DNA sequence: TTTTTTCGGGGGGGCCCCGGGG
DNA sequence: CCCCGGGGCCCCCCCGGC
């Protein structure tokens, strides 16, 4: 078949800024610029599918109205964003002659910014300052520490968090009454645990289930998500037995297909971020899983030495 | 390349349509009927090597477009260029036009992407986001952990499991069939133990036996024939060996490994991991014994790898064997 | 030097041949059969096809017992044919289960002779059948002044539109630093047959294509003085060189309108 | 054409006179002193230093954290004097062949903008080369341009950056007059902030004005983009939000070195609550902040602390003998890191294992004041002296048998007692018998020199070398001179 | 004039006067030297490796091989970086030291070498069975000191140009060879001179240069301190009788090289004073020994083994401190900094002697 | 209160030289 | 026959985890 179907992520992608859920507070903030005008420049930094390109695209559309197509330069890791481009297509962009409502300014949306490199935003200094009476600019990031210190002092820093689980609850019940989805609570709730706050995720995955086997409930959303390996890991890890531990490891992980660097990244992850065992063993345990990695990398990537590093855990944890 | 049979059996044997795709019933049966149905997202494939993700993907390709696929898709492995600027001009460009011959969506494959640079795969997502009403993209790994996180946010995972026993024995039979073969049942028990899932290494280990027999027409491949042509120990020799170091003396202990070893010219890696896979099923009353068997045979393991004295290395395993069952008393 | 021999009385002819399309592909398979020469190619890119068409009228000599396929990376192709002179013969020759194929350049008045060899590639490449379509629109105009136009709007964007209209065709580019757009009309002058503009429509259409593609196909303009374009909704764009003998076509896929 | 209401309260407020901007008064009268006394040092070639020492320098170097005002004060201090101001930036391409072309064509040259205008100083270039901390490149960046002409320059030059303790900036190291802009006090700003607020139409608390210019550290653009973006929708900047604003506002500044090294030893923040709110993903994170340095100063300072976090009976050597031998694993780490495999995976475990481990174990009360690693020093002086040890083994080639390390251990105490002690105790009639060594194995002066060096402990020559009278070093380098030497490596 | 260890070192294999056995051995090679395969001699240092290699090589071509020149070979990396290499050759045998060039010691194996070996000799040396000498040798000085992708790369190269080049390897261990190096090569044992036969050379030294002596014992002693080492006990022998206005005594001390003195200082410090600031101190006497060209491998060795002579000292101190020896010397193998390493040893022994 | 090693990738400055126009 | 535009190498400089 040659069909596609829309992807609902793209059929329900917010237009409005009253549409985004979660982050009440700087989408308020977004709105209230947009009612009002003199957009300053902004930073909006956060984790993945979470609706940062969204808010700056919405407010973007809603500054500018129907001036969006003259009044908006969009550049994301896609694009060319080098030297010469800030140097010169951004400088152009600012500079250009372009009449507007009152209050109302060209906007520069610099998609991804934490890719950029250092020279470029080096060179956007200048550029911003010079211009700000017409142009304004807006970052969106990952990382915010990538972006240069010049830079963030000439911007509105808007830090954006993951959406609570009833948000994501709100915008998946919106969508299945849309799109008339047979569902049961298990199946939502399980469809929320494995996004882990990412609407994206979330989104895709009811669309998958849907797709695949029609009723969302628990069994058809497990059949489709895999379970989070990293809670397999943290279970093996906090496994009172070394033979729980082991068999743990060769069960849910070895015999499923997970190779042993994903295991001992995903070990030395969780045991980082383990705060309910003492930061010394979780340093001990730490050593170790790097001296396991290290082996691995040389070469030996058998479960024999992943079994080792679960025993030195175990006589650590002692 | 005069004819298919001059090929070896691992590319000789490879899938041509969904339906000769063994032991991922699971994932073939979701992917038809995504297909089926016009439904097909963005696929990430994770699976172990040889499983079968790459035949999975590129039968998919022939059951959408048809004969003519490979001039319908853009496909792009580790062999090839992928870098940012491939990513920025290639990718894009396909992922943007029209089909020339049909009027259907576009798949890209990026197969092994995990061997791709973060930038290249940073650059990648406003490409998925932008182009999605007519593009698809499949991204096939061996180790999750090389993908960035906004790369997985976009697709829908598929794990390839190791394949199941089942699914060996009847692809076996298949290749049986075909070569006009014969496989006796502790053979294949023996081929499918080595396996560990993997059916090249399946298929490799056939081919190896076929060539070994001198009349291949009449002539059985017994466990006798696997293990000489892949010089694997047997399980008669690992448990007199295990026998003789938990029950015998130092001296007749060494005897028996050295005359074990030089009986078949076999290998100290195989012996160890063959103790390991027996010891493993051992019901030890004191958790100590099991670590510090599980420690001192990884630091042995792990001087193997880098070569060393073999005796010393026989030696050692046989000491810390002893040292560690020596806890078991009390 | 026994199963093909096709000698081109003038090398040139050849070296431009290639270099209409060398930057567009790279790997080329050339099958060469009793009736002449064809060859089939896809950009990397997979967006533009190009098929090349030579027919026995345009060598000196022809023959060939059985058909050869002849699996040739352009670039080096290129370079050999670069060492040729323009006033000596080029003879290719190839023999059974050739993994190579020789050029000969002759200049018999001067008594010189150089012969180069270029080793084969194995490219699994099946001719793929460019089904015939009733294209809503097909035009022709010299091809110089259809270069100058791509040249001139490739300077403002990335994406040209070519829009067909009763008794019109425009050439439209929208970029960062302005737009610009090219109109021309049907005329004819008997005085002078080779700068008339014709066109026929049934169907007025709009297509918009890559700047850089076009770019790559208008340097074809050095085999023929007219250039050929077909156009219709839901098929890809054709830009057809002629030439004595054959032809050189660009099968060009048009953007997604969204 | 522009209303004023939808310009940035950063351009609405930007000091339009010397007097508007807040703090950093020395640095500011320093550089209008230097400036207005630029064409009487020229009168003099820049040669007798004036009462406040800027007479020497012929370029001033401002440098300070971002937002003070750097800028702003060079502009202004250009303009009141009446020079013409030939600014560039960071937008501009300051490459070796543009600079060539674009500024050193300026530096003697006559303004016609200015001639057209027209003080006695309006047709001159004030050159202000602001962002040069941006100036990304080595010999092709034109940053040693930039010093080159900081020596040579017939008008005054300014050059602004942020950090001027770079490697970048290296070759600045002594040419320009240094200025210093540093964090100004929350009096200064005060005054500004509150005009800014009764202007603006918003309630600001005078008090609260104290925290959120803490919370910018000292950044008067952030703290007026702050404003802003608060009084947006909330006009009451009460009490009752100052957490919620100055959390939403912290900037993510990556500490330096010596700050980076006070924080991983510091012993609170290894303690049970001390982790939980300063947990092991911030130390290593404050490891990653500069991960080429941060393992140095771990190594550097771990032995000059007063630990309290010494386990009951661990002595504070057990502690420190644990760190040394972490660190000895991290650098093994390390060295798998920096090899053909690119191992950069383990970026995370080095972290772990050359900082937060060790000072985990020594974590306390700093015992002095951070220090600054030796191993960069050593390792170049330890790299000249092993380029010195090749150069004299293969110019001895021919005579001796060994390897340089085989020279130095062994060969060179035997060679002093037949270069330096014959000087030491013959005196003049040393020097021929002396040449004759350096003769036999093709030894020049440099080479003498050089081995007279490489001694340790007992046998340093400096004071001994020192003490021979000059007439006997003087007659030996007059010898030497004055004779036809071999040669072993005769290139051609 | 030269120094009297270089003066009187053996030009031939006939001018050998210690391991008869070893001498008559290389004879025996040198007696058809046309199948002669690649050699790999080690032993201890200063023992007279490079003579008894240059006398094998003057017996197989003849005395010209002591005509020595220098030249300077170019190089460049990936990076465009241009590199140096000083090259001593003669007109039958080149000689190398790939380490000089550090982590690119092996592009001196990928092409200098290679090019070497790639080039049949077209030149006329008629050898003693009358006909035309077939290879070059090339001699590889430290060749523990190469890297293990340069040792990789000389595999091939010495298996598949046998016929145009014989390599001739020098080493104090072979414990950083790699095994298929070893298989590759004939190891030849080089084991140190008997006092006996250190005292006869420096009696012989000492009567060539006219030097006044009291006693035999005073050579005796010499060759004891030297520990087996004959360049040492010339060059001590060399500077007692310059210290002494070439007129030794039974009461002249022995010699002792700076560095020694200063990790003897080191050595009691440690022993006298246990505590952190001594470890200060300790870290900038060895950042003091590693600036001058003093090997960090040396220098462990040296601090150990003058730590295992202190009498003060009980079993388990000694033992304690030899086990962590050995673990910091496989440190000191795997890694870069060796100060780090050095420091961290010291801390350990300082902690085992309280 | 100052300043190091290696591949591979990416970026950015600098020519070089073929082609095409006048 | 000579000058100018713009493709292609060549050289050097900086990063690298979550
Ligand atoms: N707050 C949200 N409300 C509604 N839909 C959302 C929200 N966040 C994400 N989505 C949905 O998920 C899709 C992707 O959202 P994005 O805005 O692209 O997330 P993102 O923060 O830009 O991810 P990254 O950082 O670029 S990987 C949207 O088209 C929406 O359909
Ligand atoms: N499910 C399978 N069914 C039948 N044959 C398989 C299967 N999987 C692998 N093989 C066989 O092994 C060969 C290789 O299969 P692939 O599809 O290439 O596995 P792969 O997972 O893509 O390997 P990697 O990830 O590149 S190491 C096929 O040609 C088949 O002959
Ligand atoms: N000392 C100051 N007094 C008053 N306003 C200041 C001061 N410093 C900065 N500002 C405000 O912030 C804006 C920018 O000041 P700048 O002169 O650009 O500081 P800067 O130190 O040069 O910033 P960098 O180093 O280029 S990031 C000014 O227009 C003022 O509105
Ligand atoms: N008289 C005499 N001196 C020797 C002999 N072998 C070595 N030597 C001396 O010992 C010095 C050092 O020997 P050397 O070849 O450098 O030892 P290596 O470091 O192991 O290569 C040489 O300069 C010789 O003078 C020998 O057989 N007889
Ligand atoms: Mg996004
Ligand atoms: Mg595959
Ligand atoms: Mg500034």
């Amino acid at each position: 078949t040659l069909s596609l179907q829309l992807p609902w992520v793209e059929k329900y992608r917010p237009q409005v800024l009253s549409d985004i859920v979660g982050n009440k507070e700087t989408i308020d903030r977004l709105q209230q610029i947009a009612k009002d005008g003199n957009m300053p420049h902004m930073i909006i930094s956060g984790m993945p599918g979470i609706g940062k390109t969204t808010s700056v695209h919405c407010l973007a559309h809603e500054l500018l109205g129907r001036s969006y197509a003259d009044g908006v330069l969009e550049l994301n890791a896609s694009d060319d964003r080098g030297i010469d481009v800030v140097r010169n297509q951004i400088k152009h962009f600012a500079q250009k002659k372009l009449h507007l409502p009152p209050g109302k300014h060209k906007i520069v949306i610099l998609d991804e910014a934490d890719s950029m490199t250092a020279g470029a935003q080096q060179a956007l200094r200048r550029t911003m300052e010079l211009y700000s009476n017409s142009t304004r600019f807006a970052f969106a990031c990952n990382q915010s520490n990538k972006i240069i210190e010049p830079l963030q002092s000439r911007c509105a820093i808007l830090r954006y968090s993951k959406l609570s689980d009833e948000d994501v609850l709100k915008r998946l019940l919106q969508i299945i009454k849309l799109e008339d989805v047979k569902y049961t609570n298990d199946g939502l709730e399980a469809i929320i645990f494995t996004a882990e706050g990412d609407m994206r995720q979330a989104i895709n995955n009811l669309q998958s289930t849907v797709a695949g086997h029609g009723l969302v409930n628990a069994d058809n959303v497990f059949k489709i998500v895999d379970s989070p390996h990293p809670l397999i890991v943290k279970k093996m890890l906090l496994a009172s037995n070394l033979e729980d531990s082991i068999q743990i490891l060769r069960t849910d992980l070895w015999k499923k297909g997970y190779s042993s660097i994903d295991i001992v990244t995903t070990s030395f992850r969780v045991t980082k971020n383990l705060a309910q065992v003492k930061e010394s063993v979780r340093l001990e345990m730490i050593k170790e899983i790097g001296l396991t990695h290290m082996r691995i990398l040389e070469g030996v990537g058998t479960y024999l030495q992943l079994a080792s590093m679960l025993a030195k855990i175990h006589k650590l944890n002692n | 390349k005069r004819s298919k049979e001059n090929l070896p059996w691992v590319e000789k044997y490879r899938p041509e349509t969904l339906d000769e795709v063994y032991g991922q019933n699971e994932v073939i049966t979701t992917v038809r009927k995504f297909v089926d149905e016009g439904k097909l997202p963005h696929l990430l494939f994770y699976g172990p090597p040889g499983t079968g993700k790459t035949s999975t993907i590129v039968a998919l390709a022939r059951e959408i477009y048809g004969k003519n696929y490979s001039n319908m898709v853009l496909e792009l492995n580790a062999s090839d260029d992928r870098g940012i600027d491939v990513v920025r001009n290639q990718i894009k460009d396909f992922a943007s036009t029209r089909q020339i011959f049909s009027k259907g969506f576009k798949l890209i494959i990026l197969d092994e992407a995990d061997a791709m640079t973060n930038a290249a795969q940073n650059a990648l997502r406003r490409v998925i986001e932008r182009y999605t009403k007519n593009t698809r993209f499949c991204v096939l790994a061996n180790y999750a952990h090389k993908l960035t996180p906004a790369l997985l946010s976009r697709c829908t995972r598929f794990r390839f499991q190791p394949l199941p026993q089942e699914a060996i024995e009847r692809r076996i039979a298949n290749v049986l069939v075909h070569e006009k073969l014969k496989l006796s049942p502790n053979a294949e028990k023996a081929l499918i133990e080595l396996s560990n899932g993997d059916m090249r290494r399946v298929l490799n280990v056939l081919q190896s036996c076929k060539a070994t027999l001198d009349n291949p027409d009449e002539d059985e491949i017994s466990d006798d024939v696997i293990y000489e042509c892949c010089g694997a120990p047997r399980p008669s020799d690992l448990k007199a060996v295990l026998k003789s170091i938990l029950e015998d003396d130092w001296g007749t202990a060494h005897y028996t490994l050295n005359k074990v070893r030089s009986a078949k010219g076999l290998a100290l890696i195989d012996l160890i991991e063959g103790i390991v896979k027996i010891l493993e099923d051992y019901e030890l009353q004191n958790e100590e014994t099991r670590v510090h068997l599980l420690t001192k045979l990884a630091d042995i393991e792990y001087s193997i790898s880098k070569g060393g004295n073999d005796q010393i290395q026989g030696s050692a395993v046989i000491g810390a064997i002893k040292a560690s069952f020596e806890n078991e008393t009390k | 030097a026994s199963m093909l021999e096709a000698k081109f009385e003038e090398a040139s002819l050849f070296k431009r041949i290639i270099d209409g399309f060398k930057d567009c592909v790279q790997l080329v398979n050339f099958q060469c059969k009793e009736d002449g020469i064809i060859a089939q190619a896809v950009d990397d890119s997979r967006v533009l096809l190009v098929s090349l068409e030579i027919g026995v009228e345009a060598f000196q000599e022809y023959r060939c017992d059985h058909p050869v396929t002849l699996g040739m990376d352009l670039t080096s192709l290129s370079k050999i044919l670069r060492c040729g002179n323009n006033t000596d013969t080029l003879t290719l020759i190839a023999d059974n289960t050739p993994d190579s194929i020789i050029l000969l350049f002759e200049d018999t008045k001067k008594d010189r002779i150089a012969e180069y060899s270029l080793k084969l590639m194995d490219i699994d490449a099946d001719f793929l059948k460019i089904e015939e379509l009733q294209y809503d629109s097909t035009l022709s105009l010299p091809s110089s002044e259809f270069s100058k136009i791509v040249r001139d709007l490739s300077q403002l964007s990335d994406s040209i539109n070519i829009m067909i209209t009763k008794e019109t065709i425009k050439f439209v580019a929208d970029g960062d630093i302005g737009s610009g757009s090219v109109i021309i009309k049907p005329f004819v002058d008997m005085e002078h047959p080779e700068t008339s503009i014709k066109l026929e429509m049934d169907q007025p259409v709009d297509l918009t294509f890559g700047a850089k593609y076009l770019l790559d196909i208008i340097k074809g303009s050095s085999l023929s003085d007219r250039v050929g374009i077909r156009l219709s909704s839901e098929a890809p764009a054709l830009f057809q060189f002629d030439l004595k003998s054959g032809f050189l076509q660009f099968f060009l896929a048009p953007k997604f309108n969204d | 054409v522009v209303r004023e209401e939808d310009k940035l309260w950063t351009v609405k407020y930007a000091p339009t006179n010397l007097q508007q901007v807040c703090g950093n008064k020395g640095s500011v009268m320093k550089l209008k002193n230097w400036l207005a006394n630029w064409e009487n040092s020229k009168k003099n070639s820049f040669k007798h230093a004036g009462k406040d020492g800027s007479g020497v320098f012929r370029a001033a170097m401002l440098y300070g954290p971002p937002g003070i005002g750097k800028t702003t004060a060079a502009h202004l201090v250009a303009q009141e004097l009446g020079y013409d101001i030939l600014e560039q930036n960071a937008s501009d391409v300051r490459s070796k062949t543009l600079l060539n072309a674009g500024v050193k064509n300026a530096l003697d040259n006559m303004s016609v903008v200015g001639y057209f205008k027209h003080n006695l100083n309006g047709k001159h270039f004030v050159i202000i080369m602001d962002e040069v901390d941006g100036m990304s490149g080595g010999d092709r960046g034109g940053v040693g341009q930039l010093a080159q002409f900081c020596r040579k320059t017939s008008t005054p030059l300014i050059l602004i950056c942020n950090e001027r303790n770079l490697p970048k900036m290296r070759p600045f190291d002594r040419v320009c007059l240094d200025i210093q802009f540093r964090r100004p006090d929350a009096n200064s700003i005060k005054s500004r902030l509150m005009t800014i607020a009764i202007r603006e139409k918003f309630k600001l608390d005078p008090n609260v004005i104290d925290r959120l210019i803490q919370t910018t550290r000292g950044d008067i653009r952030q703290v007026i983009n702050l404003l802003s973006t608060i009084s947006t929708t909330t006009k009451t900047i009460n009490h009752e939000n100052i957490n919620e604003i100055s959390k939403a506002w912290e900037k993510n500044i990556a500490l330096k070195p010596f700050d980076i090294a006070h924080k991983m030893l510091d012993g609170q923040i290894y303690s049970d609550i001390g982790s939980r709110n300063f947990t092991l993903n911030d130390k290593i994170a404050l490891y990653f902040d500069d991960f080429d340095f941060t393992p140095l100063m771990i190594q550097e300072n771990y032995l000059s602390t007063r630990p309290s976090v010494l386990k009951p009976g661990q002595s504070h050597l057990e502690a420190v003998a644990e760190a040394a031998n972490c660190i000895s694993l991290g650098d093994i780490v390390e060295k798998k890191i920096r090899s053909s495999e690119q191992l950069w995976s383990l970026l995370p475990l080095h972290a772990v294992l050359s900082s937060v481990y060790p000072a985990s174990k020594v974590a306390g009360h700093m015992a002095g004041r951070i220090n600054f690693t030796a191993w960069l020093g050593q390792n170049s002086k330890s790299a000249k002296y092993y380029r010195l040890l090749q150069e004299i083994h293969y110019h001895t080639r021919l005579g001796t048998s060994t390897d340089k390390i085989g020279l130095r251990l062994d060969y060179l105490p035997t060679f002093r007692k037949r270069l330096l002690d014959p000087f030491l105790k013959q005196g003049a009639d040393a020097i021929s018998s002396v040449i004759e060594v350096m003769d036999d194995y093709y030894l020049t002066k440099e080479d003498w020199d050089s081995i007279m060096e490489f001694f340790v402990g007992p046998d340093v020559t400096t004071a001994i070398i020192k003490k021979i009278p000059a007439t006997v070093k003087s007659g030996f380098t007059r010898k030497y001179n004055s004779m036809t030497h071999p040669v072993a490596i005769y290139r051609t | 004039m030269s120094l009297w260890v270089d003066k009187y070192r053996p030009k031939s294999l006939n001018a050998l006067s210690h391991n008869e056995e070893l001498t008559n051995f290389l004879k025996s090679l040198s007696d058809q030297p046309r199948d002669l395969p690649h050699l790999l001699l080690y032993g201890p240092n200063g023992t007279g490796k490079k003579t008894r290699c240059m006398a094998l090589l003057e017996s197989i071509f003849g005395p010209g091989v002591y005509r020595l020149k220098i030249d300077v070979r170019q190089f460049v990396t990936a990076s465009n970086r241009k590199l140096e290499l000083n090259v001593v050759s003669s007109p039958y045998h080149l000689e190398i030291t790939p380490s000089d060039m550090g982590n690119n010691d092996r592009i001196v194996i990928q092409e200098l070498l290679k090019e070497v070996a790639q080039m049949e000799q077209v030149d006329f040396q008629d050898s003693k069975d009358g006909l035309a000498h077939r290879y070059k040798c090339v001699i590889i000085n430290e060749a523990n000191s190469l890297t293990k992708d340069a040792q990789a790369a000389l595999r091939r190269t010495m298996e598949k140009y046998s016929k145009n080049i014989r390599l001739i390897m020098v080493c104090d261990s072979m414990s950083p060879i790699i095994a298929p190096i070893k298989s590759r090569c004939l190891l030849i044992r080089c084991p140190a001179p008997s006092d006996s036969e250190i005292s006869t050379i420096l009696s012989d030294v000492v009567t060539n240069e006219r030097i006044q002596l009291e006693t035999k014992d005073i050579l005796k002693r010499i060759a004891q301190a030297s520990n087996g080492n004959l360049r040492v006990s010339l060059l001590m022998l060399e500077s007692m009788a310059l210290n002494n206005e070439l007129a030794l005594k039974s009461s002249s001390p022995i010699i002792k090289p700076d560095w020694i003195i200063v990790i003897h200082k080191l050595t009691r410090k440690i022993v006298k004073e246990r505590s952190v600031n001594s470890l200060i101190e300790c870290r900038a006497v060895l950042y003091d020994l590693l600036a001058h060209c003093i090997p960090a491998n040396i220098i462990l060795k040296e601090l150990t083994f003058s730590l295992l002579d202190v009498e003060t000292l009980n079993t388990t101190n000694k033992s304690s401190i030899i086990e962590y020896s050995s673990v910091f010397d496989e440190r000191l193998s795997l890694g870069n900094k060796a100060i780090f390493h050095l420091e961290g040893f010291i801390a350990k022994v300082m902690c085992c002697l309280d």
